[PDB]
């Protein structure tokens, strides 16, 4: 070898050597990722060297947290990275796709057909599947019941039917919570907060904020019913000169009165906080509620105390836009010119203890454009797959709000797509049919792995759903109970249209440069 | 003891003759054959482990040659020519090692019969220079006017990529962006596309989805939440200092003795803070840009005029704003005038991408700087891509600079080697073996062209030398695709005159730098 | 015995249960006694021990003789406990205490 | 994991797809090694043993023997073959050919989750058939001197090259024809093959005689 | 023809020290062996006669107990399925405080039976809806046999008498006294408000006297001594300070700037009368008792002693903290005389030894106070410690009955009944589910059956007794470990009852680690890392 | 992503010392070089001279 007699400690694979590396890689990962898609598939535990228990099914984090040191995976990997970072779902899908479009192009390979004219072929036929797949998607107004669907069709498949129904419930209304009209979703408006009490079954939604800490001074009340909200990102604890100035004095007096005087500063922005809230509220009903950015010393802590106001410190930074879209009050840098103006308001601020941790909720908001899903569960594991999956939920009703289109789901729209490629196959010259027909096998595959892993066999089940399509016309899945052909859009299994399309632009350019890969080095060193 | 005694230091080797000349033509010609499939539209890619851990699969040439490491010196000599050449024109790496290999082998062959090597050389040097004078013959002139002539031209030069299937729109990004980066002040004209025009990578989203910006994109958000996220026709000022109260040089120690000396110093530091943020706002800007730290006061402070701020920004995004924007940067805002206060941008949105906040200060009129928003598959599809885009901004700028043309596929080689060939028939000395020998070594290119096309080789050779002996057929090269001879005057394949120049000359120098070499002499340090 | 591919607990876990481990339990307790035995009634004896770093320490109380012995059987560490026990609530009677433990589990 | 290895720990064991998936490489790792031998046109092959021994070989038992191979399914099919080339004495790489291409294409149904036993049965209604057209098809001819030179230039030609299997062809068939008798088994024991060491390779002949 | 060569694909691709695990046989079956293991591991401690266990950690500290979930946290378990079933028993402990034995031994039992399930034919899916469909029937049927409500928390009498169950099982000796001693502290605690802190009851272990001499004391106690003279309070006004007892300083920098004579003569001088008039400005107030979280100055002691203050120093926030509830008092910041409405309040503040351990006592005399102090005595430190553990699991108990005061019958009574019918309710029930349905019914045996084992009787014999007792309709007879043959009595009227709260959580808990160990298919472990544990731990 | 695994099939059967060298470049230039090589080592001690 030519890299090889260059450097001698190189590692070549030229050729059919290359393609063979990479098509056992493809597959072996398209094996191992098989039995996650769909909801019938299997949980698969992680263990990671420190021992931590990682149970999960989404493909992306399966990826991740596989013991794989492969180049081909790598690539896979990425591209799933890219696929979950932009979309959210489909990583498994795009495995699965990925794998088996390597191993159609591989069967004509071995018959001394070269991978350009495969490459043309799949070229044309992404382009076709694209037509198809802008021609079949379902345009609706996305109302409460169609993201509830996409909400089920997701979660389901991430977690246990019960846990996915709470959790579509959840997911739906908070995502109608932050959403305003015709404007992007922000989905760092909602924050996703994990306690490790309750039963997984407790998760819910609270139309407000969920706080990781408490306040820090023992006499400070512990609920408050009616409160005015002063988000705030001033220091309230002694701080140093920057000038390095330090203190002279000549007796224990003068001592004293500069011990006195060095916490006027601080004193004066307390007392306008304090002037503040009894400006605002003269009675006990009405209440006052800090939350600081910056950290408060203990002698403000006391002084405010004493006044009945409630002071939280070093809140998250986010927690201050969160708090500004909900309470509706505004985040101050200063408080040079403060104003009731200025100030939020909550209908119920309390104070919740679980162990050595502290929490406190915010809620019964006016209208709150920022709220938080509350994990709650047993186990760590348990709130680690609740927040992968409510995170795929958001993703997924996000997703389907942005474009007022959604496809049927089931494979469904894979098998028309196959059967819409092998139609046009005549109109493409060349022999870049038969890259055009992997295509379409490929394709395929969405309902074979579901048929497979809801026990029944591949060959009968797609058969029957092909032979349904053709003779009906209609867009028929799987039925994952009886294994007959199914109208996906009727029962309500929908699957986003940009996950779809992202997910064939993805896996064509992928395939397409893996195929025309004819050597791998290792020559760094 | 009595240490054994010698003249040159131990582990100092030392190789001389023949030996030493064959085993720097065979590093060259192994180096050659490393990368002599990766060249035509038909081109297959490799894929590169970087030792880091990253994986690099690209066709380029130079891209391939940087990533793996030798040890003989020749082969480090064709890795620096190659680096050279990508740095020079932007392409033809992978054309010139080829080039080189092939003049290096058809030297050994003299130096095995008795020919001293500089007379070898100075064939070499005249043969180099016939070249240069028959590529500057038969080049044709270019309106750089025409956007059509400049497409195809991009066109030619990608259609060896992996881009070649978005090539429309790779061409029109490339020309945008040279055209837009293009700029002359004090009389001096000036196309700087490595600092002016960014490539930014974000994966995800389809390649469709890329273009070129009129203006700056920069992963950057606001400071705080409450400031405006979009705003119209902005008014921009950018700053290269801290907003903050930083300690001055000097070294400075305050002495307090009074009891209100404490709280009127901190005062004093809001005063300061206050005095710069209003030296800021008398300007009326609507955004500010900022390389360095922004305190909170002075975020609070701007934000009661209704001004957006960037906090931290690297300088060379700083640059790009301010070219697009129009904009100048200043250090001590209480020197800021109307003149470096930017107005020309468009439009500035804040809109999230995936999980992340990008600040765009797209739309600008007429701007000096762009950004080119690359999506894609994944890192390394986008990396492959850009290096594309860099390829055809590079074609573009010699282009622009350089409006002749030569045809390509072979032709120019087939060409010149046929002009080499008829003006050796004058030569009467031993030079003149050497001078044929190299005039159809540069064969080496159309016949990579048809092996890489799968077709065969001596056939079609021959045909285009036939070809090449007529008249006017100095545009008839080959197919990359089909395998056949062909006019290129039809066909459209034309590269820039600079490049293949560049090309000539740097497959001479080699082949002579490498012939001008005996006695390898190593182990001794630094 | 199995392999059991992934075991249960930690590699090296030693384990001991039923009759025999309660009967070892009482042989070390008749053991940890006999170091001590002799120092009880007018005429008992001195006992000698030495550290690690060579001092020397001549004692009859039952309490510091059991302190310096670096006992670290489970079982066996319970009649050193008790002795120091005695030794603080009452300050007589450290052999005493071990004397009778001892007996009555044998 | 597996019982084997519960019960030996330092065992290896390749269980359900695992061993087919095994098999399947080392045969389809066999038949691309040996596509390049079929047909005169197939290329030639040189072998050096341990000690330095130059071979140059183009049969598919001689080439599967002195190929360094250490596989389990290799080996069988070595065995297979070996058992083809001692008793009809050719179709050694049609061999491993056929077996690679039987493998491959039963897997490439497998992998749809069929089991292997609906493809066994397939295979065995196959050969029957196939089996019946063979002998539907064959051509029973009087075996002339022409046949006997068709039939050893179809073999030689794929061994040597043009003019060394011309020669060959006709010392061939002239041997069998003087030790054959009528109506008798050939005994191939009475046709010594000598080697001497100083002439060309076409000047090998037949004596009628002993060396 | 002599190595069996990994099989190409994901087997090839994994990392020298991974290991995967995969199917029904390698994995599953694996996992419920494992649990399995623990299960019977800790199944020898359940029930009163259950025996303690030596347990020796990684830093050779020693601990001997019968609670599961300390024999668990101490045990260094290394299967990640039995890592799930004990981080099931541990959040069983911290949502109720007792039944991490129930849930072990239960989990371990749905385990076994859903793995000879598996064998029998049964998918893994049908189990878990058998078992999910069996759980939520039985938390259907549980408050149905509800016998008896505490019905009151005031009382001495009737609050030992619902601990003793639950310090029954841990100290089967001596349970009588421990109930009274927690019903006492947790009825000084608990006021009209109906909240409870589990956190308001201290436990003092000082070594000495035997258990039997230990007692309940409406206070705290500190073991520590005064840092002043004064050494006895009859009327203690305590004044509870969080700042040093000394004269404050800048924060910035201190630096005494001298420029003349007259100023170096007198700045000691000045600095011990504003000290002095700092003390006698705060004792001026009528304090008697000072207390201190930080340092004590000397100049400051001396005045203290010259004014007749007992000093007290509480290095430990918690501790402060605690003695402001205790007494009413508030930290003040600074060194500034006390007003009388943060003026703590004690009835008498003393210094004592107790065995040889000097201790600083802040005691009441009124049944009441936000903290009460149970000091323990006892001849052994691991005795004590276990306890310590004893009045845990009571305190939790009268928390639970504070949140819920519904009880079940004990002595394995509840179990027996709930599988009786649940077993009823699977025969009526058409398809595949039954046979899971009545695996889960059956699994309530093993509570019983460990009772019956661990008190010496053949658990065959006392189970059949039982299912005969419930079946002819007396649902509140359980085992009784007070016999050398296998019996039954009336569990109501025997006073041995269980929380209602703990059976549901305890059901429910292992019910849920059961089904997601079942849920696992494959298992993917990396290569073990032996690090110095994570920094989050630290 | 930083070791290249031997390719499935005769490149993995291969034994643990053994070298294979197929197709032209890396057979029949490598035979004719070190034919090469050797006519050079001979090749001074041809003729007379
Ligand atoms: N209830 C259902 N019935 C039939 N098919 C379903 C159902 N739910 C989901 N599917 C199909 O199964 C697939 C689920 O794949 P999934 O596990 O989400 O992979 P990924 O997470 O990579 O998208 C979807 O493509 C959908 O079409
Ligand atoms: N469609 C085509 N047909 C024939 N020759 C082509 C075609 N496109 C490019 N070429 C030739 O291929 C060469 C470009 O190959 P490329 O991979 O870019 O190598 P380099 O990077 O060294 O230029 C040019 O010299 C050009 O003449
Ligand atoms: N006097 C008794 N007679 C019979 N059984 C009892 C008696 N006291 C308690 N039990 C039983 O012992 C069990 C308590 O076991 P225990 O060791 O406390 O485990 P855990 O701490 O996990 O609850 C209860 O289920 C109860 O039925
Ligand atoms: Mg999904
Ligand atoms: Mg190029
Ligand atoms: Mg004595
Ligand atoms: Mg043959
Ligand atoms: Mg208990």
């Amino acid at each position: 070898a030519a890299v090889k007699t260059l450097n001698p400690k190189a590692e070549v694979a030229r050729a059919q050597a290359a393609l063979a590396v990479n098509i056992s890689a493809a597959r072996g990962l398209q094996d191992v990722l098989r039995t996650n898609l769909g909801p019938k598939g299997t949980m698969k535990m992680l263990v990671s060297g420190a021992g931590d228990i990682k149970l999960t099914k989404d493909g992306n984090v399966l990826l991740h947290e596989m013991q794989i040191q492969h180049p081909t995976a790598s690539l896979i990997a990425k591209v799933a990275t890219a696929q979950d970072d932009i979309t959210g779902d489909g990583t498994t899908s795009n495995v699965l796709i990925i794998g088996e479009l390597l191993k159609q192009a591989d069967l004509y390979i071995s018959e001394g057909l070269h991978p350009r004219i495969i490459t043309e072929g799949f070229e044309a036929a992404k382009e076709k599947a694209l037509q198809f797949l802008e021609e079949v998607k379902v345009s609706r107004e996305m109302d409460r019941e169609t993201l509830i669907d996409v909400a089920r069709t997701s979660l389901r498949t991430k977690v246990h039917a019960e846990l996915a129904d709470v959790l579509t419930e959840a997911v739906v209304d908070s995502i109608l919570a932050i959403k305003k009209q015709d404007e992007p979703i922000d989905l760092f408006m909602i924050e996703i907060m994990e306690m490790k009490h309750k039963s997984e079954t407790d998760t819910s939604l609270i139309r407000g904020l969920v706080l990781d800490h408490g306040a820090r001074h023992p006499d400070m009340k512990k609920r408050v019913e009616d409160a005015y909200i002063l988000t705030c990102n001033v220091s309230l604890e002694y701080e140093k000169t920057e000038v390095n100035s330090g203190f002279f004095y000549k007796s224990a007096e003068e001592r004293e009165k500069l011990v006195k005087a060095e916490r006027k500063f601080i004193e004066d922005r307390v007392k306008k906080i304090i002037e503040l809230k009894r400006k605002v509220c003269g009675d006990s009903d009405k209440g006052f509620v800090v939350i600081n950015q910056k950290g408060i010393d203990p002698f403000s802590l006391d002084a405010l105390s004493k006044e009945g106001i409630v002071a939280l410190r070093r809140a998250k930074r986010r927690n201050m836009e969160r708090l500004t879209l909900a309470c509706g009050g505004v985040a101050l840098n200063s408080f040079d010119d403060l104003s009731p103006d200025c100030l939020g308001h909550a209908g119920l601020v309390y104070e919740y203890t679980l162990g050595e941790e502290k929490f406190t909720f915010i809620e019964k908001c006016n209208n709150p454009r920022s709220v938080t899903l509350l994990i709650k569960g047993p186990n760590k594991h348990t709130l680690t797959q609740i927040k992968d999956a409510v995170r795929d939920g958001l993703r997924a009703v996000k997703n389907a709000i942005d474009d007022g289109c959604v496809v049927p789901g089931a494979g469904a729209v894979e098998v028309a797509m196959a059967e819409a490629l092998i139609k046009h196959k005549p109109s493409v010259k060349g022999r870049a049919q038969l890259g055009v027909q992997a295509f379409a096998d490929a394709l395929l595959i969405i309902p074979k792995v579901l048929a497979q892993n809801s026990g029944f066999d591949l060959q009968e089940t797609l058969v029957k759903i092909q032979a349904e399509h053709s003779e009906s016309g209609q867009l028929v899945g799987v039925d994952l109970n009886t294994g007959e052909p199914m109208v996906a859009a009727e029962v309500g299994v929908w699957d986003n249209y940009c996950v779809k399309k992202q997910l064939l632009h993805s896996c064509t350019v992928i395939a397409t440069n893996i195929l025309l890969v004819d050597e791998i080095m290792r020559a760094g060193m | 003891g009595h240490r054994p005694v010698l003249v040159l230091s131990q582990n100092t080797k030392r190789e001389s003759g023949r030996k030493v000349q064959s085993g720097n033509i065979n590093a060259a010609k192994t180096i050659a054959d490393i990368i002599r499939t990766c060249l035509g539209p038909k081109s297959m890619m490799k894929m590169l482990l970087d030792p880091m851990g990253g994986i690099v699969m690209t066709n380029d040439g130079n891209a391939i040659l940087r990533e793996i490491q030798v040890q003989h010196p020749a082969a480090k000599s064709m890795i620096e020519i190659s680096r050279t050449q990508d740095e020079e024109v932007g392409d033809g790496t992978t054309s010139v090692i080829i080039l080189a290999g092939e003049m290096l082998s058809v030297a050994e062959h003299f130096l095995e019969q008795q020919m001293h090597p500089t007379v070898v050389i100075s064939a070499y040097r005249k043969a180099l220079d016939d070249m240069i004078s028959t590529l500057k013959k038969i080049s044709i002139p270019v309106d750089i006017s025409d956007s059509d002539m400049m497409l195809n031209i991009i066109n030619s030069s990608i259609t060896t990529k992996a881009i070649s299937r978005w090539s429309s729109l790779a061409c029109n990004i490339a020309l945008d962006a040279v055209k837009m980066v293009q700029f002359e002040e004090n009389g001096r004209k000036e196309i700087d596309i490595k600092k002016y025009a960014r490539v930014e990578k974000i994966p995800g989203g389809i390649i469709e989805d890329s273009c070129v910006l009129r203006g700056v994109m920069i992963n950057k958000d606001v400071t705080h939440p409450r400031m405006r996220r979009y705003i119209k026709n902005p008014r921009i000022v950018l700053l290269d200092s801290s907003l903050e109260y930083k300690k001055g040089e000097s070294q400075t120690d305050i002495e307090i003795t009074r009891e209100e000396d404490f709280t009127r110093i901190l005062q004093m530091e809001e005063e300061y803070i206050q005095q710069l943020c209003e030296d800021i706002i008398q300007l009326k800007p609507d955004v500010v840009i900022t390389e360095k730290g922004i305190s909170d006061l002075a975020q609070h402070y701007l934000m009661r005029a209704n001004i957006t701020a960037i906090r931290r920004v690297r300088k060379t995004d700083n640059n790009r704003i301010a070219r697009a924007c129009g904009a100048r940067i200043v250090s001590r805002p209480e020197e800021l005038r109307e003149d470096d206060v930017g107005t020309g941008a468009g439009l500035l949105e804040i809109k999230k991408i995936g999980d992340e906040y990008f600040t765009f200060i797209t739309d600008c009129k007429d701007p000096k700087a762009c950004t080119i928003l690359l999506r894609g598959a994944s890192k390394e599809i986008l990396s492959e891509v850009e290096r594309n885009l860099q390829d055809a901004m590079q074609v573009c700028r010699n282009v622009l600079l350089d409006p002749q043309l030569v045809p390509g596929g072979g032709a120019s080689e087939m060409a010149v080697a046929h002009a080499l060939t008829e003006k050796s028939k004058a030569m009467t000395g031993v030079e003149q073996w050497p001078y044929r020998a190299v005039a159809q070594a540069l064969e080496v290119i159309p016949r990579t062209l048809i092996q890489n096309c799968g077709a065969s080789t001596i056939r079609l050779l021959t045909s285009l030398r036939a070809k090449h002996t007529q008249e006017n057929c100095e545009t008839w090269g080959v197919n990359g695709e089909t395998g056949t001879l062909v006019d290129m005057k039809e066909l459209g394949i034309w590269e820039p005159l600079a490049v293949k120049l560049q090309t000539y000359k740097t497959a001479v120098e080699t082949a002579v730098l490498l012939l001008r070499i005996d006695d390898i002499v190593s182990g001794h340090k630094k | 015995m199995m392999p059991t591919p992934v075991i249960l607990l930690k590699e090296g876990t030693d384990s001991s249960q039923g009759i025999p481990q309660l009967v070892s339990n009482i042989s070390a307790c008749q053991v940890i006694a006999e170091a001590v035995r002799t120092t009880l009634g007018p005429r008992g004896m001195d006992k000698l021990i030495v550290d690690g770093r060579g001092k020397a320490t001549i004692s009859n109380d039952g309490a510091t003789i059991l302190k310096l012995l670096d006992v670290v059987h489970p079982a066996a560490k319970t009649l050193v406990d008790i002795a120091k026990s005695q030794d603080a609530e009452v300050g007589d009677g450290t052999t005493s205490v071990t004397l009778l433990a001892a007996e009555f589990l044998k | 994991m597996a019982a084997v290895k519960t019960l030996n720990p330092k065992a290896e064991v390749a269980r359900a797809q695992a061993a087919l998936a095994v098999n399947i490489s080392a045969a389809r790792g066999l038949q691309d090694v040996l596509r390049t031998n079929l047909g005169p046109k197939g290329t030639m092959k040189m072998l050096v043993s341990g000690a330095g021994d130059i071979k140059l070989t183009k049969d598919g038992n001689v080439l599967l023997h002195e190929m360094q191979i250490q596989h389990p399914t290799a080996s069988l099919i070595a065995k297979v073959a070996t058992a083809q080339d001692d008793i009809t004495g050719d179709g050694t790489t049609s061999n491993v050919l056929i077996i690679g291409e039987l493998l491959k294409q039963a897997d490439l149904y497998i992998s749809e989750g069929l089991h292997p036993r609906i493809i066994t049965e397939g295979f065995e209604a196959a050969k029957e058939k196939a089996l019946q057209f063979l002998e539907e098809v064959k051509v029973s001819r009087e075996m002339d001197r022409e046949t006997l030179i068709d039939v050893a230039r179809t073999s030689l030609r794929t061994k040597v090259h043009a003019e060394l299997a011309d020669v060959l062809t006709e010392a061939v068939v002239d041997s069998i024809l003087a030790i054959k008798k009528q109506d008798e088994p050939i005994d191939l024991f009475m046709i010594e093959i000598m080697e001497m060491k100083h002439k060309s390779e076409t000047d090998t002949s037949l004596i009628r005689g002993l060396v | 023809a002599l190595h069996v060569p990994k099989a190409p694909g994901f087997a090839q691709m994994l990392k020298e020290g991974a290991k995967h695990f995969s199917g029904l046989e390698e994995a599953v079956y694996r996992n419920i062996q494992a649990c399995k293991e623990l299960a019977q591991t800790t199944r020898t401690a359940y029930g009163p006669n259950g025996m303690n266990k030596m347990v020796i950690n990684h830093l050779e500290k020693l601990f001997v107990t019968n609670d599961a979930a300390t024999i668990l946290r101490e045990l260094e378990v290394q299967h990640p399925a039995a890592k799930m079933i004990v981080m099931a028993s541990h959040m069983q402990e911290q949502e109720v405080g007792d039944g991490t034995n129930f849930v072990l031994v239960f989990a371990g039992a749905l385990l076994e039976l859903a793995e000879e399930l598996l064998r029998i034919g049964l998918s893994v899916s049908e189990v878990i809806e058998g078992y999910e469909i069996a759980c939520r029937k039985a938390h259907e049927i549980l408050p149905n046999l509800v016998c008896c409500s505490a019905k009151n928390l005031r009382d001495i009498d009737e609050v030992s008498s619902l601990l003793r169950t639950s310090i029954m099982s841990k100290q089967y000796g001596n349970e009588v006294f421990l109930a009274k001693l927690i019903a006492q502290a947790c009825v000084s605690i608990f006021p009209d408000s109906g909240h409870f802190n589990v956190d308001n009851i201290r436990v003092c272990k000082i070594l000495g006297s035997g258990i039997s001499s230990s007692s309940v004391l409406h206070g705290m106690v500190f073991k520590k001594e005064t840092e002043g003279d004064v050494t006895s309070v009859k009327d203690a006004k305590i004044a509870v300070y969080s700042c040093p007892f000394d004269g404050m300083i800048t924060e910035t920098k201190g630096t005494v700037l001298i420029k003349t004579a007259e100023e170096l003569m007198n700045f000691s001088k000045g600095e011990e009368n504003l000290m002095d008039a700092q003390v006698k400005a705060i004792a001026d107030t009528g304090a008697n008792v000072v207390v201190t979280g930080g340092k004590v100055a000397d100049m400051a002691l001396h005045y203290a002693n010259k004014y007749n203050i007992m000093l007290v120093r509480l290095n430990s926030k918690w501790d402060l903290r605690r003695l402001c509830k205790t007494v009413g008092a508030t930290a003040l910041p600074r060194l500034t005389p006390p007003v009388l409405e943060e003026m703590g309040h004690c009835d008498s503040v003393y210094l004592s030894e107790v065995g040889d351990t000097q201790v600083v006592v802040f005691k009441h005399e009124k049944e009441d106070g936000a903290i009460s102090t149970i000091v323990l005595r006892g001849s052994t430190d691991n005795l004590m410690d276990d306890i310590e553990r004893a009045v845990d699991d009571g305190v939790n108990t009268f928390k639970v009955l504070t949140r819920d005061k519904r009880l079940v019958p004990g002595g394995g009574a509840t179990e027996i009944e709930l599988a009786k019918q649940i077993t009823s309710y699977g025969e009526t029930c058409p398809g595949l589910e039954q046979y899971a349905i009545k695996k889960f019914a059956e699994a309530f045996e093993a509570i019983p059956r460990a009772l019956a084992e661990n008190s010496g009787v053949k658990a065959n014999e006392v189970i059949s007794k039982l299912y005969a007792v419930h079946q002819e309709g007396n649902k509140n007879v359980g085992l009784d470990i007070e016999a050398e043959v296998p019996a039954v009595k009336d569990m109501l009227e025997a006073g041995i009852l269980d929380t209602y709260l703990g059976k549901y959580w305890a059901i429910k808990l292992a019910t849920n680690a059961a089904v997601t160990v079942l849920r696992v298919d494959q298992i993917i472990m990396a290569k073990p890392a032996g690090g110095p544990k994570p920094p989050s731990g630290k």
